[PDB]
């Protein structure tokens, strides 16, 4: 099976080897461990967050504001939970959620600031030599929330 | 169109949602007329809902003429100064409560194109990319082809 | 101009001849037979019918109320 | 240089990346006319001649004096 | 002239190759389709269309559970390179009245009754 | 001339104010000013498909070069992101490129080491 | 980080001097190398408009 | 990665069903719930029609197939019973 030291002979890209389990879950252990110690002693300043909230991902820190394009059926200045956190960063060390955080670790908080109508938005629709021409105007519903603070919890 | 309209960036008036809620909303003058069709929808307002408005929203002062000049009309005056008149000319009933609800919620910035969704004044936790940052540094900090 | 067939076109096709060799075998395996099915769906089909029809034949002008011919007299109400 | 590491139930990435200081040794001590005009300055900030010719009062009506400031 | 074509009846005759294949087996075979619509009846015959808007494939890539038997399958058998045809599979069983509401159309094709 | 149009002044104007920043004759001319605001209006309609169509081959192209600056191709750093669950989105992904390279470096690391 | 906003911005959009050796090199490669580096598309912070643009001398 | 996520059995675009969309996006920072969103309660609707539908045509294809038995016995049974002499 040997193959002599050809430019061929073997893969262009490095061999990769495995690391054994036990190493790794040691390894994996000691740095969990690491990061929690951090989050006790509070070993950290601004945080920020990835949050899918509405259809979309918000990279999102404490007083961020947020447009959503549609109401939220909130009243104004009332406190939320952004319940789907992705990602919670530091500058020190950042966690994934696989996709989502628990809740027991991250807590972001947000406030509903403002409930608007976005500036008028035309829709034209033209076909040239068929006289067909068509106008709208539409404003869509939108609500300002500033995201009020970023809490993590040694839940690792 | 967004080039021929100005635009503004996010933003809120004195930070309005980091220590307390500020409703911005501050003033609303109902011009009203004691006849005339088009303004029975206001009429109508006053005497059923003007009320109860009022004292869900005691930081707005609620103003009603009853003599209104060319058409009925609500002006609503924000705390960052802006003054926004919305004529209420042969609206119903509900229509007039959901626009003075409009009013209320929203705040005195200008109804125009948003330019981002989001606004922060701390982009960066680890620091804003630049062109050494993930770049490996040198002995001596010799650049390439230094002799010494 | 001439066109040529390219290695991607030729794996998309292949790829629904592959979605389509499967539906023949999903439709080789039916669950009754012709004679089984016969009429086995009969009765909701003539209710859907039934449906369809009463929607056909009540199609009539609505009602008119007085209360509606009266409240016009309110584009004159005024405060006293 | 970054540690990866799930957590024990595998259902979060932690990863920890402590900034880097550039070491002492790999730095160093501190040391102690319109038509050639527009020439030099191309030369000076690597662009082309286009870039220095002035514009219109039409172009330079059109540009906006107090643009919107995002942070 | 083009005209409807007559599939020959052996296309639909499943060998064991075939069942080892797809995993269904001939004895008990499977109850419903789960059909959906993954190319356009645009540029298609008529009659094709008719069936597409028969069989409540309209819109594509949405699943549409239909009865296995031999007109329905007629009908796919005419529609067979417009969609994409999967057994529903019932793990635990049709839904119970209790929990119709709490049903889940998974990717493989199974209809679980908790999600 | 029984009844006669009183109001094609504004009428005219409500087409003038959407020409008013135009070049030459079409920001004061109606029978010009018309033609162009249309064609202005449309392609306004038709541009929130690029807009979104733009975004994302920014966004794109911002993770490939931050990406590469970690040794990683863009196909590689997304499919093994969601190999390994994490969906975070390619908008959010620039931005962590460009504000947190340090998180970034961290998911280019796992990619690399998911491949590996 | 910390920095101020001019620094901080002057820092993000310098331009850098990049050496490539064209000894035996295809020139093709070379130029894929040099484009990238030349527009900026090596820059998260690349777009069309910020003349992110960076010098690329080839040897 | 849609092909992956159908290896592994999830669907092929996560805003799919799946966690990412189906938990409700926000609650009250007391803890109270949030109303259900629109897509949730519209999707909501559309799978417990399509299980409707799913139990109506497997009872209606048994209960043809029950049909067919029965009317095959009681061919059987009164071709039998001709036999009365």
């Amino acid at each position: 099976g040997y193959v002599p030291k050809t430019s061929l002979s073997s893969p262009p890209w490095p061999e990769v080897v495995l690391p054994d389990p036990v190493e790794e879950t040691r390894h994996h252990a000691e740095v969990v461990k690491k990061v929690n110690e951090m989050i006790v002693t509070g070993q950290y300043g601004r945080l920020f967050a990835v949050v899918h909230f509405a259809s979309r991902q918000w990279k999102v820190t404490s007083e961020d504001l947020i447009l959503i394009g549609n109401e939220l059926d909130l009243a104004c200045g009332e406190r939320i939970r952004l319940e789907k956190v992705l990602l919670v960063g530091a500058d020190n060390f950042t966690l994934l959620g696989k996709p989502l955080l628990g809740k027991d670790l991250v807590r972001v908080e947000a406030t509903v600031i403002e409930k608007t109508e976005s500036w008028p938005r035309i829709i034209m629709r033209f076909r040239k030599r068929k006289n067909f021409k068509k106008k709208r105007i539409v404003t869509t519903p939108q609500t300002v929330l500033r995201i009020n603070s970023i809490e993590i919890a040694p839940c690792l | 169109t967004a080039r021929g309209t100005p635009s503004r960036f996010l933003a809120s008036v004195l930070h309005n949602g980091l220590g307390r809620y500020v409703q911005q909303l501050q003033r609303l003058s109902f011009s009203v007329s004691r006849d005339g069709a088009s303004s029975r929808g206001a009429r109508e307002f006053v005497e059923r809902e003007v009320i109860d408005f009022a004292r869900r929203n005691p930081g707005v002062v609620i103003y009603v003429n009853s003599r209104p000049c060319c058409v009925p009309r609500v002006v609503a005056e924000y705390l960052n100064g802006a003054v926004r008149e919305e004529s209420i000319h042969c609206k119903s009933v509900e229509e007039i409560s959901t626009l003075v609800q409009k009013l209320a919620d929203q705040s005195g910035l200008d109804v125009i194109r948003i330019r981002k969704p989001f606004h922060t004044d701390n982009p960066s936790i680890q620091g804003q990319w630049h062109p050494f940052t993930n770049k490996p540094t040198t002995f001596r900090g010799l650049r390439p082809r230094e002799v010494q | 101009r001439p066109r040529f067939v390219s290695l991607r076109a030729k794996q998309n096709m292949i790829r629904r001849l592959e979605i389509e060799a499967e539906n023949h075998y999903w439709l080789s395996m039916p669950y009754m037979t012709r004679e089984q099915e016969r009429g086995h769906a009969a009765v909701r089909r003539r209710e859907a019918f039934e449906a369809i029809k009463a929607a056909a034949t009540s199609k009539f002008p609505p009602h008119r109320f007085i209360a509606d011919q009266l409240d016009h007299l309110n584009v004159t109400k005024k405060w006293s | 240089n970054v540690e990866l590491a799930l957590t024990s139930d595998g259902r979060t990435i932690v990863c920890y990346h402590p900034s880097v200081d550039i070491p002492y040794e790999h730095t160093k001590p501190i040391p102690r006319e319109e038509g050639p005009m527009i020439e030099q300055l191309s030369k000076m900030f690597f662009t082309t001649k286009h870039r220095w010719y002035p514009h219109g009062r039409y172009h330079r009506c059109r540009k906006n004096l107090n643009p919107p400031k995002d942070r | 002239k083009f005209t409807r074509s007559r599939i020959p009846e052996k296309v639909f005759q499943a060998s064991p190759e075939d069942h080892e294949k797809y995993g269904g087996d001939p004895q008990n075979p499977h109850k419903l389709h789960i059909v959906t619509r993954i190319k356009s009846t645009r540029r298609r015959p008529y009659w094709e269309k008719d069936i597409i808007k028969m069989l409540g494939l309209e819109k594509a890539h949405t699943p549409q559970v239909h009865k296995n038997i031999p007109s329905v399958n007629a009908k796919l058998k005419v529609v067979k390179h417009l969609i994409r045809i999967k057994p529903l599979k019932l793990p635990q069983g049709l839904p119970a009245e209790e929990n119709m509401s709490n049903t889940c159309l998974k990717s493989t094709g199974e209809l679980v009754v908790q999600w | 001339l029984r009844n006669r149009v009183t109001d094609r002044y504004f009428r005219i104007q409500e087409v003038l104010k959407h020409a008013r920043h135009f070049r030459g004759r079409k920001n004061r001319c109606y029978r010009l000013a018309v033609r162009t605001v249309i064609r202005a209006f449309v392609k306004c309609t038709k541009a929130r498909y690029l807009k979104k169509k733009n975004m994302r081959t920014l966004w794109i192209n911002r993770i490939t070069a931050a990406s590469q600056e970690h040794g990683l191709k863009y196909p590689a750093l997304i499919g093994n992101l969601v190999k390994c669950q994490v969906e975070l989105n390619r908008k959010v992904l620039a931005d962590l490129a460009i504000y947190e390279p340090k998180t970034f470096k961290s998911l280019a690391a796992l990619a690399s080491r998911r491949r590996h | 980080s910390s920095f101020s906003r001019a620094p901080q911005q002057w820092a993000t959009f310098a331009r850098i001097w990049y050496l490539l050796d064209g000894k035996m090199q295809p020139p093709g490669k070379l130029a894929a190398m040099a484009s990238i580096r030349l527009q900026g598309l090596h820059k998260p912070v690349y777009h069309a408009l910020s003349d992110c643009g960076d010098h690329v001398v080839i040897m | 990665g849609g092909q992956w996520r159908l290896q592994q059995g999830l669907a092929a675009n996560p805003s799919g069903y799946g966690p990412l969309t189906e938990l409700p996006d926000w609650s009250y920072a007391d803890g109270r719930p949030a109303p259900p969103m629109k897509g949730q309660l519209r999707r909501k609707a559309e799978r417990e029609t399509f299980a409707r539908r799913v139990v109506l045509l497997s009872q209606e294809m048994d209960a043809g197939l029950q049909a067919w038995q029965l009317r095959q016995q009681k061919l059987q049974e009164e071709q039998r019973k001709q036999e009365n002499a």
